């Protein structure tokens, strides 16, 4: 029975015991919180004196007689009892079968690892002795994490052996007074809390984007399965890292931490990465703290940030200084430091731990120092472990690493590769201290050669003839067939050839040719295809212009092109205000030119085709293809596409955009028939689909906005043509709606998705979908014949599969450069660094290799949103909006306030009016609150360029969060919330951590609840549903 | 420094470490630094490893090496001494004839007390302890203290032979009464000494102006006098213990401390006191507003030796009180019966020296450190004696730093800092409990003169305050233990209270003190109260919750 006499003391919990009490209260899938030192002793051991010495050890240390009381208190307490013996079970197995003994022992030992301590009701140690022979004993000694840092066991076992020796030799205890843990508590209360929180809020200040490592899978279940991998660096590489450290004025722990820093950088995009570092937390200010038994070990954020020009030595200095500046404050609990950060939680998700002295070895050396009758012959330890990953490092003779990781979340190949990269970094750093962080490669030869093989595979041999020579060699095959039809008028291939020969013979009289270029401001007509092919046969490059362009833009394009000659219809002659010769394509003299084939007089290597892009330059700039570039595409398109040959293709893309010519040459050189359609008819879907179905068009090509939106125009989408077999699309991150899903699934149309900068060609990768199954965000697929594709970092270094980087494109598709403003060209176009002799174009796109060998697109490098610590795929929010039955067409953009603070917003067009919440809930079904748009704008129409891309410029500026009503019903929790949080009135649907709560105040909350009412609710509830309404499931 | 080089050598293992080689370049870490510092402190040098790491070169860290113990300045010191709070109180109280406000004792030595020996001892005493040299100049009509050097005239000395008079006691009484009038505070010795010869042995009179001495300072002065006389009788060089931090530096550090925000953190407590003390009052038998010391009378009450031993040994344990807590709770009950007031305020003299400046050691420092603070005793709930003693126990523990702060705020903190503090509650009543007399009779080499006269250290001393000085406190209550008995002294002014009312008050005290000693000795258990446990702000409403939860859990 209890009596008040028995309590020695009470205390408030120290921050570490506060954190570990929270942790122990959180989990119940296991409560493995434990350590199980398992020590093998041979020789002679008086179990009676061992028992006595354990009882004297528990009497000596107040921390072993501590119990933690929290059930109803304002604040957790340590209560220390004056007397509290620990269990000492003893099992003499010396009379048991060697076959039984090891089994019985193992069964017990594994059962003990399951026997959870109750932090109040039970003593927080156990000991068990198994006597296995006349001279063989095995000890199991489980204890709770909350009692002490596991390494403290080296002290406790030393005291225990000293006591045992004193009892065996009947000699007075020599032990010094216990350095009482209350001495540290006093120092923690002496220290100024706010000065340290005001330092850690500064340390984390600019932390824009969270660190990651490539987690295999989402948390579909808590299938946690503790797993390990381990490796070590060679003798020489380790002492080389020691030489680097001792030359740079930093610890070896700093070199190891910087190597892991650079690794996390290269594995992310970032120049600024943060991970957990575990520090002893013992403030050197305390007298005798290196003998103080208790709980000190602390987790601090560790941040490595680099400038682009920074040498590794210059990162060493900076991370060293940042470590010294942190040392005064490393006692602050991470639960408060997290509250100082815009990442209010999940600031850290893996640890790097450095331990110069493991407990084994250190313990395994001890009893060798005393003459007692037994020798400790082996030792083991066990520690259930928190994080999904933890990199232990032991600076042994050979610098040894171990990745404790949850193999439910990291594939073994991921970790194996990660250790390969971690050794390759370490070797690069170790050879030159002064290499730039950009110039350190992660990849071993086995990965380098495997990635480069994707250029050498899918090489192909082609005749590489000129594009009009390919037409001529096709036209001789079936000249009598109808090649092109426009309105209700058509040309045969023969007539197209003859008219092109005539026009080319005429145009050569103007001096057009290899040294020359021709402007083709022609509106859509049969004359347009004849015009193009004739200018091609004239051997100069053709420069098309959309009549619908601004006249100022037309005149700019003409004058910047230095074009001498422009081909137009009569009415367009007023458009050419420039001092340039203007040719009527109808001029009857062309009828007098010799209609037989004109000779081929320019070669496949030469310039071919130029169009003007948008960009960051206020001037549009002209990108120019060589004939070899299109010829290379044609042979691939024939060899490796499911597009049928003798087929009817709808031309759609306007001549200002290269997919127009993907239509034209792919149709003609496949011998198909071009169905042209009048300019404005692109505006009349009710007429487009009528034409397509009534003309029974078999092949179409559609901009990405047409796929997103027009298939949600229910009246017309339910009337969509079904004669089509194949669709081509390019230009924007492709999205397939639930409607487009249902249509493709029913009609089994083959959809082809193509990608390319246009500066090579808008096809240089592709994928195609049989309509059997379709991802919501399809990949951009495989590279194509004689195209090399590389994901590089800013150093032009390859980077491993599954990692994002700059999508460099190489091979026969790479254009010559820019027609004018050629000074930009050397920035974008360069030789393939890994293989001179191929041109390469620096696309502004990020991409990632998928393990299956498809290529993933991640949008422009300029638009990596990284809202409030998190990256966001705007296509996911677009997918969710476009799959809402009420939404026909929608866009999402990173807007910003007039201070420059970025925010998400959505621009939406709907079949009905609905409230903001009637879509916001539809997002909250699936999207985290970092990636639901802050505002929704309703529009009549999304702005599109005639190329079909959405335009960020024409959408209106926004006008005018978690905020919630005080829909009170019972204030009881609100009063509890208000009294604990203090900072604000509390909304009934409001979020405890958004209100500024944190892990420990949650236990203060629940402990208040379970006294202010006869109520209880498991702590996980407040993390599953961090709201007052969450407890509606628990009030009754 | 060579020692630090030697530690680096025999900790980092590398030999021949240069004078400015780098700790991290030599392979140090968070552990080699600990090994250096632990090793280094064996030479009594201290160095926080924060400095060893941050200044990782021998030439740069040596600038942060310190001695583990400061050597307090044992030299001769002089000059301006700022008033301490109790000195400022004294000058602000502005007595008539301030040159006669003293403490004293009469020593006796059977075998004689030869003048030259005791003179040489007092000489060394005043050379050693500096504060006994001060003078108080009244410059510009303010006051400033000058600590004099050894410029001669350390103390006045007189010698007499009383054998010509049979009534030696009357002669020595009248002569010591004479000497008390002679403190030239502006210019002269503040220590007066007289030796009276008699056939039965020599008697030695010491008198010292109270501005420079204190009871602890008397214990020091006596045991130093004993060891000095032992040296003089042995003929060895008179050589007193190492001088602790001199009063000048205490005054300086106090003036510096008086403006720290640390002290101001106490300000809401003393405000919460004064804002409740506003209507505190004490009745008088006659309406009068000043008295002279000749009007004061005192009376004594005693407990028996058995009850005194019970109070000293057994009455504490039942509540973990200390002696002061019981005497003061009894004083509360006494006033609760006698005055029938709802509340009363009592002023207590702490010994000062409250470790306020960590580098300050005053264990051997002569001065007037007596620190005065008010306390409010609650009298509303006297019925459960089990709880009244608990309540009084806890209030005595809520006082910060045992009350040294309050008179700094009244006298030394710069008046913008000291907030709303009104300082206009005055010591109508004061209580103090001395130890045993053993500070006087501390040693056998000499003892208290049987002709002690009116010259005691305590407030029962007749001669040491000038008869014309104003009575600054109406009730002065002091306890002491002598003859194995507790003696309580009540001092009152005959013009403010009449004899019957103090006989009432003193019996209503003895009654409740014996009631408390019985009650707390009979209680055989032990109880404890929130101040025992080391939980900040724990309360009766909470400690008995925790002891309920443990009783339910186990
Ligand atoms: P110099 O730098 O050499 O150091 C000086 C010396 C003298 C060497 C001194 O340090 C020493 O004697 N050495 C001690 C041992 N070696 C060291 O140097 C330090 C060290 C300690 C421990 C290990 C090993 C660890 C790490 C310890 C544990 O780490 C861990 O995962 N933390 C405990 C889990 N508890 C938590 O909940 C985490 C902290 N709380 C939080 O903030 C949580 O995020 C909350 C609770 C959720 C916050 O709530 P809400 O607000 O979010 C256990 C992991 C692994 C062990 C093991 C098994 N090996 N060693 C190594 C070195
Ligand atoms: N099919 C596509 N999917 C994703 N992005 C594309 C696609 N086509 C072009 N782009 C991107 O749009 C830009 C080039 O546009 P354009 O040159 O007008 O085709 C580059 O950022 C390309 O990565």
């Amino acid at each position: 029975v209890f009596s008040k006499e028995q309590v020695q003391d009470m205390y408030a919990l120290t921050p570490m015991q506060e954190g570990m009490l929270f942790h122990a209260l959180l989990d119940q899938e296991h409560n493995s919180h434990l350590v199980q030192m398992s020590i093998s002793l041979q020789g002679d051991l008086d179990v009676g004196l061992f028992t006595d010495s354990l009882h004297v050890l528990v009497e000596r240390y107040d921390v072993f007689r501590t119990l933690f009381l929290y059930e109803k208190l304002k604040q957790p307490l340590q209560v220390v009892l004056k007397q509290r013996p620990i269990p000492i079970e003893f099992y003499d197995l010396s009379a048991c079968d060697e076959s039984e003994k090891q089994l019985r022992y193992t069964q017990y030992k594994r059962a003990d690892q399951e026997r959870t301590f109750h932090l109040a009701k039970d003593p927080l140690m156990r000991v068990a002795l198994f006597q296995m022979s006349q001279h063989d004993y095995q000890v199991i000694w489980s204890f709770h994490h909350i009692l002490m840092d596991g390494w403290c066991f080296s002290i406790i076992f030393d005291d225990l052996l000293a006591i045992y020796l004193s009892l065996q030799n009947k000699t007075a205890l020599s032990l010094e007074p216990v350095q009482p843990y209350s001495r540290f508590i006093n120092w923690l209360e002496k220290q100024n809390k706010q000065a340290a929180l005001n330092y850690w809020s500064d340390y984390l200040e600019a932390y824009e984007q969270k660190t990651t490592l490539p987690k295999k899978e989402a948390a579909f279940a808590k299938a946690f399965q503790p797993t390990q991998y381990r490796f070590s660096l060679n003798r020489t590489l380790t002492k080389q890292l020691g030489t680097i450290a001792s030359q740079n004025q930093v610890t070896l722990s700093t070199v190891i931490q910087t190597i892991w820093g650079v690794l996390l950088q290269k594995y992310n995009a970032a120049h600024d990465v943060l991970f957990g570092s575990v520090v002893s937390g013992r403030p050197t200010d305390i007298v005798g703290i290196d003998k103080m038994v208790g709980l000190f070990i602390n987790t601090i954020p560790f941040r490595v940030q680099a400038k682009a020009g920074q040498t590794f030595s210059e990162l060493l200095q900076a991370v060293h200084k940042r470590t010294l500046q942190s040392q005064p404050y490393e006692h602050v609990p991470l639960y408060d430091i997290q509250t100082q950060s815009v990442l209010k939680q999940e600031l850290i998700d893996h640890l790097l731990v450095i331990e110069n002295y493991p407990l084994v070895e250190a313990l395994q050396k001890k009893a060798l120092n005393q003459q007692i009758g037994f020798t400790i012959t082996a030792v083991e330890m066990f520690e259930p472990t928190n994080y999904d990953l933890t990199v232990m490092v032991m600076p042994k003779e050979e610098l040894a690493f171990r990745f404790d990781y949850n193999a439910a979340l990291f594939d073994e190949q991921v970790v194996q590769k990660l250790a390969g990269h971690l050794q390759q970094i370490a070797d690069c750093v170790a050879n030159n201290s002064g290499v730039e962080l950009c110039q350190i490669p992660l990849l071993t030869e086995a990965e380098t050669s495997q990635l480069l093989a994707k250029r050498t595979e899918t090489a192909a041999d082609y005749p590489a003839a000129t594009m009009h020579e390919l037409f001529s060699r096709q036209a001789e095959k079936t000249p009598e067939q109808v090649a092109v039809v426009f309105a209700d008028q058509h040309l045969t291939y023969r007539e197209l050839d003859e008219k092109s020969n005539q026009l080319a013979r005429f145009l050569r009289k103007k001096g057009i040719g290899t040294g020359s270029l021709v402007g083709t401001l022609l509106d859509r007509s049969l004359d347009m295809i004849v015009g193009i092919l004739g200018v091609l046969k004239a051997g100069g490059a053709f420069v098309p212009i959309d009549p619908e362009l601004p006249a100022e833009r037309i005149a700019y394009m003409l004058t910047h092109s230095r074009v001498p000659l422009v081909v137009t219809q009569n009415h367009l002659r007023a458009k050419v205000t420039t001092p340039t010769e203007t040719i009527d394509i109808n001029t009857a003299v062309i009828g007098e030119e010799s209609r037989a084939p004109i000779e081929s007089l320019n070669q496949p290597h030469d310039l071919f085709y130029i169009i003007y892009t948008s960009g960051t330059t206020g001037q549009p700039k002209g990108v120019m293809l060589e004939h070899r570039n299109m010829a290379n595409l044609m042979h691939f398109t024939f060899d490796q596409t499911n597009i049928a040959f003798h087929e009817k293709v709808l031309q759609y893309t306007t001549c200002s955009f290269d997919v127009c010519y993907q239509e034209i040459f792919s149709t003609l050189l496949s011998g198909g028939q071009l169905y042209l359609i009048t300019n404005e008819l692109r505006r009349h879907v009710e007429k487009l689909f009528a034409f397509i179905q009534e003309k029974q068009i078999s092949i179409l090509s559609l901009p990405v906005s047409f796929l997103k939106f027009i298939f949600n125009e229910q009246d017309y989408a339910q009337s969509f043509p079904r004669c089509v077999k194949h669709i081509i699309t390019a230009g924007e991150q492709l999205v397939v709606t639930h409607e487009l899903q249902k249509y493709l699934r029913q009609h089994r149309v083959f959809l082809h998705n193509h990608y390319g900068p246009s500066e090579t060609h808008v096809v240089t990768t592709c994928t195609m979908d049989p309509g059997q199954a379709i991802p919501e965000l399809p990949p951009i697929g495989k590279p194509i014949s004689n195209t090399g594709i590389y994901i590089l970092d800013e150093g032009l270094q390859l980077k491993p599969e599954g990692i994002v980087g700059e999508l460099y494109i190489s091979g026969a598709n790479v254009g010559r450069g820019y027609l004018h403003q050629p000074e930009l060209t050397a920035e974008k176009f360069l030789d393939n660094p890994y293989q001179p002799g191929e041109r390469m174009y620096r696309t502004g796109d990020l991409a990632r290799w998928l393990p299956d060998g498809q290529l993933e697109f991640l949008g422009r490098i300029d638009h990596q949103v990284k809202i409030r610590g998190h990256r966001i795929e705007l296509g996911e929010i677009e997918s969710r909006l476009l799959n809402h039955p009420a939404i026909k067409e929608a866009v999402v953009i990173d807007r910003a306030d007039e201070t420059g603070g970025k925010f998400l917003c959505a621009y939406v067009v709907l079949q009905k009016a609905l409230s903001d919440e009637e879509m916001r809930a539809y997002l909250a079904q699936a999207l985290p609150e970092y990636m639901i748009p802050s505002f929704f704008v309703t529009l009549e129409r999304i702005p599109v360029t005639p190329n079909g891309k959405t335009d960020r410029r024409a959408l209106p500026k926004p006008e005018g969060d978690y905020v919630a009503p005080t829909t009170e019903l019972e204030q009881k929790l609100v009063a509890i919330w208000e009294q604990i949080l203090g900072v604000s009135p509390i909304g009934i649907q409001d979020h405890f951590f958004t209100l500024g709560g944190h892990s420990l105040k949650a236990i203060q909350l629940i402990s208040r609840i379970q006294k202010e009412c006869q109520a209880d609710v498991p702590l996980r509830v407040l993390f599953e549903q961090p709201t007052i309404q969450a407890l509606a499931a628990y009030v009754e | 420094e060579s020692i630090l080089v030697s530690i680096w050598q025999n900790v980092l293992g590398i030999e021949k470490i240069g004078i400015r080689d780098n700790f991290y370049s030599l392979g140090g870490d968070s552990i080699q630094a600990i090994q250096v510092v632990a090793r280094l402190h064996s030479y009594q040098l201290k160095l926080e490893t924060k400095d060893l790491l941050n200044y990782p070169t021998i030439e740069q860290v040596a600038l942060f090496v310190k001695s583990t113990t400061r050597k307090s300045d044992q030299g001769i010191i002089a000059g301006n001494v700022p008033l301490t709070p109790i000195q400022k109180w004294f000058f602000g109280k502005n007595f008539t004839n301030t040159g006669h406000w003293n403490q004293s004792s009469v020593l006796y030595r059977p075998e004689g007390f030869d003048p030259k020996v005791i003179q040489s001892v007092m000489d060394k005493i005043i050379e050693h302890h500096d504060a006994l040299r001060m003078v108080y100049q009244h410059e510009n009509g303010n006051v400033v203290q000058h600590n004099r050097g050894l410029g001669g005239q350390l103390y006045d000395f007189f010698s007499y032979n009383l054998t010509a008079q049979p009534d030696v006691q009357q002669a020595i009484e009248a002569e010591t009464q004479r000497l008390h009038s002679s403190m030239n505070l502006q210019e002269g010795p503040l220590v007066k000494v007289a030796l009276f010869q008699t056939l039965h042995g020599d008697h030695l009179f010491l008198a010292i102006h109270h501005l420079v001495v204190d009871g602890i300072s008397w214990r020091i002065l006596f045991e130093d006098l004993a060891t000095g006389y032992a040296q003089a009788l042995a003929g060895q060089a008179i050589s007193l213990p190492e001088k602790t931090d001199s009063f000048q530096s205490w005054s300086q550090w106090l003036q510096e401390y008086a403006n720290e925000a640390d002290l101001l953190s106490e300000i809401p407590y003393w405000e919460s006191l004064e804002s409740q003390a506003k209507n505190v009052s004490l009745p008088k038998d006659y309406e009068v507003t000043d008295c002279k010391q000749k009007s004061v009378r005192n009376m004594r009450i005693r407990l028996h030796p058995e009850e005194t031993e019970q109070l000293l040994k057994h009455a504490n344990q039942a509540y973990q009180t200390e002696i002061n807590d019981l005497l003061l709770a009894a004083l509360g009950l006494a006033f609760a019966e006698w005055s029938k007031l709802a509340q009363i305020v009592i002023h207590l003299e702490g010994h000062g020296r409250e470790d306020i400046i960590e580098q300050a050691n005053v264990a051997r420092t002569v001065g007037w450190f007596t620190s005065q603070y008010p306390v409010l005793l609650d009298l509303k709930q006297t019925a459960p004696l089990s709880d009244y003693i608990k309540l009084t126990k806890e209030n005595m523990r809520k006082i910060p730093r045992k009350g040294i702060g309050y008179d700094i705020l009244k006298h030394v903190t710069l008046p913008e800092n000291r907030g709303s503090l009104s300082f206009r509650v005055q010591p109508e009543v004061t209580f103090n409990y001395l130890g045993q007399f053993d500070a006087d009779m501390r040693t056998e080499l000499f003892t208290r003169s049987p002709y002690s006269g009116g010259n005691t250290l305590g407030a029962d001393g007749k001669n040491n305050l000038s008869p014309e000085s104003e009575v600054y406190t109406a009730l002065n209550i002091t306890g002491l233990i002598e003859g194995g008995e507790l003696v309580l002294t009540f001092s009152y002014s005959s013009e403010q209270y009449r004899e019957e009312s103090i006989q009432q008050l003193s019996q209503s005290y003895q009654k409740h003190l014996l009631a408390i000693i019985a009650h707390c000795t009979e209680k055989k258990e032990v109880e404890r109260t929130p101040s025992d446990f080391s939980v900040k702000g724990l309360q009766m409403e909470e400690m008995d919750d925790i002891f309920e939860l443990l009783a339910n859990r186990l």
